[PDB]
């Protein structure tokens, strides 16, 4: 949820 | 990249670049080089219809603390795709940080401890924004004053001073208090305050009758403060009363004001002082018995209640407490027998079946409990003065509500009717309001529930917050259903 996609 | 030249490639090639620029942004984000943002913007220029680019930009602003930019970018992500999970949680997280707890709770609700944390923050924000002259319910006032001997209290006003111009007003205040009526408490509260103010003036040529009448005004205006939860105001007046003329009432009242769940040593020393001033005063023993009862010291509670009973055998409350102790000791039969013997002596008092109904309810004999509450309600209706007030309505409605949905629509409607009547008869009862509010909420009468929850919060610190919490949770449900 704290990671870029 | 020169975006000039890229924008003039094919749609396959322009999009391909987007995936490539996006990925460069991601490299920098992982390398904690957030100023990532530039590469995502590049991506947007080639593909502004991709919510990942906006959502990614907002992850950068989370990392650098630009909460307002987080809101702007997650909003852009969400205007393309309103169900994007990361955008919703990031936007809720930034709104919480900015103190927009309702907006946070809204997005967290749409996304589905986080909800609960923001609900609490919202309830404290609202409680702090909102926030006594307001009395407890007439039901609670009648119960509090039930142990005292009215004639004695009213006649304790001294008529023989040469200077006291407040004693007639004080007398009217006490007369009203001990009438045990809705109007009686409102007038007592008004006139005690006025008498105290006059006494403060008079105290400043004074004589001893005036000093004792002042102590009496101060003592009752003090306990009224305690009843309103103004504990410091109460202590100040009670101490002033003691400084003028010590009395058992002023010690009982000051002990109640300073009662302490940790150390009960001070409580009991005040009561020893009250006993010393008058070892023949029933309410001293009754109130000390109440505290031993609360501390579950049943042997000492019984001793004190028996002493109160032996000093004023015409008061129903010591008998009721003694019957309740038998039940707590693990002796129902003996408790039921004591209640029946008490009912023979006091066949018109609703206190007997009301307290007995509470024991029945605890035993799970709900049908017998409801019959006892029915009898209590009729006994109450026939009396001039308040004895148990709305207690039987609340008692019966609570049983019927729990029985209805454990939906029996007839019991549920009956409960609503009972709690609605209870609310009308005793408007300052938070118990009645909250009870009704929970049923209105079950019926999805949200607006009605909210108003009741909010009134109850006015009426109820932890209690104000609990009511505020119910009201704020219900406002979020309302907002959700509105969209
Ligand atoms: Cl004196
Ligand atoms: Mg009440």
């Amino acid at each position: 949820m704290e990671e870029v996609d | 990249p020169d975006i000039a030249q890229l924008k003039g490639l094919s749609p396959s090639q322009r999009q391909a670049y987007a995936v490539q620029l996006k990925n460069r942004g991601n490299h920098f984000f992982t390398a904690k080089n957030f100023n990532a943002i530039k590469y995502y913007q590049y991506a947007i220029e080639l593909d502004p219809n991709e919510p990942v680019f906006y959502s990614n930009i907002s992850a950068c602003y989370i990392s650098t603390g630009d909460l307002e930019k987080v809101i702007e970018f997650t909003t852009k992500a969400l205007e393309i795709k309103p169900d994007h999970s990361k955008a919703l949680l990031r936007r809720a997280s930034a709104n919480e940080s900015l103190g927009n707890f309702t907006d946070a709770m809204f997005d967290l609700s749409v996304l589905s401890p986080m909800l609960e944390r923001n609900l609490n923050k919202q309830a404290m924000k609202v409680l702090n924004e909102n926030l006594s002259q307001v009395l407890p319910s007439n039901t609670s006032l009648a119960s509090f004053f039930g142990i005292f001997d009215s004639h004695l209290e009213v006649s304790s006003v001294n008529t023989s001073s040469n200077y006291d111009t407040a004693y007639a007003l004080l007398s009217d205040a006490l007369q009203r208090l001990y009438s045990a009526t809705d109007e009686g408490y409102l007038v007592a509260n008004d006139l005690l305050t006025k008498s105290t103010d006059m006494y403060h003036s008079l105290l400043s040529t004074v004589d001893d009758p005036l000093r004792e009448n002042a102590a009496l005004a101060l003592c009752y205006t003090g306990i009224f403060h305690f009843l309103k939860n103004n504990l410091l105001d109460a202590q100040v007046l009670l101490q002033e009363s003691i400084n003028l003329h010590p009395t058992p009432n002023s010690y009982i009242f000051l002990a109640l004001t300073l009662a302490d769940k940790e150390n009960s040593q001070e409580f009991f020393k005040f009561f020893q002082k009250a006993v010393d001033l008058n070892p023949e005063y029933p309410p001293t023993y009754y109130h000390r018995g109440q505290m031993y009862f609360i501390l579950q010291d049943y042997k000492n509670a019984k001793e004190d209640f028996q002493k109160a009973q032996s000093l004023n055998p015409e008061n129903v409350y010591p008998y009721i407490q003694l019957a309740c102790l038998l039940y707590k000791q693990g002796k129902f039969t003996e408790s039921e027998a004591f209640f029946n013997e008490t009912k023979l002596k006091f066949p018109t008092l609703p206190e007997v079946p009301t307290f007995f109904a509470e024991i029945l309810t605890d035993r799970g004999d709900f049908d017998t409990a409801i019959k006892q509450y029915d009898i209590a309600k009729r006994l109450e209706e026939v009396q001039e003065k308040i004895h148990v007030g709305i207690g039987p309505l609340i008692g019966k409605a609570t049983i019927l509500a729990r029985q209805s949905s454990q939906l029996d629509e007839e019991k549920f409607n009956a409960a609503i009717k009972l709690l609605t009547k209870a609310c009308e008869l005793d408007p300052r009862s938070e118990q009645a309001k909250i009870g009704l509010a929970q049923l209105k909420l079950q019926m999805e009468k949200i607006d009605e529930a909210i108003e009741l929850f909010e009134d109850s919060a006015i009426l109820a610190m932890d209690e104000k917050l609990q009511a505020t919490t119910f009201a704020e949770a219900a406002k979020i449900q309302k907002r959700l259903r509105a969209d």
